[PDB]
């Protein structure tokens, strides 16, 4: 598991933020 | 020796860090006793522009 979890430094950082961000899509 | 591993990528700015390199390289090929042997670059865990941004703040801070 180690060996993987490893896995350009900027759209790094880039793509985290893209998927850490959304969520979602009386009588 | 392989090419070009991506993560050591000095930029065509800030290009003084290669004389620095130097340095960093000759250490350890004059420490380890017996013959100095020739030594390449391997890894830099940062990255090599985010590497001269930790020397650029200890300039700021003097």
């Amino acid at each position: 598991a180690h060996v993987a979890s490893h896995g350009s430094s900027e759209i790094q950082r880039h793509i985290t933020e893209f998927i850490s961000s959304w969520q979602n899509h009386a009588q | 020796k392989d090419g070009r591993h991506l993560n050591t990528d000095i930029p065509p700015r800030m290009g003084w860090l290669r004389a620095i390199l130097r340095f960093l390289g000759a250490g350890m090929a004059m420490t380890a006793t017996g013959v100095a042997v020739d030594i390449y670059l391997e890894d830099i865990h940062g990255g090599g522009r985010s590497l001269g941004q930790r020397f650029m703040t200890w300039m700021r801070q003097e």
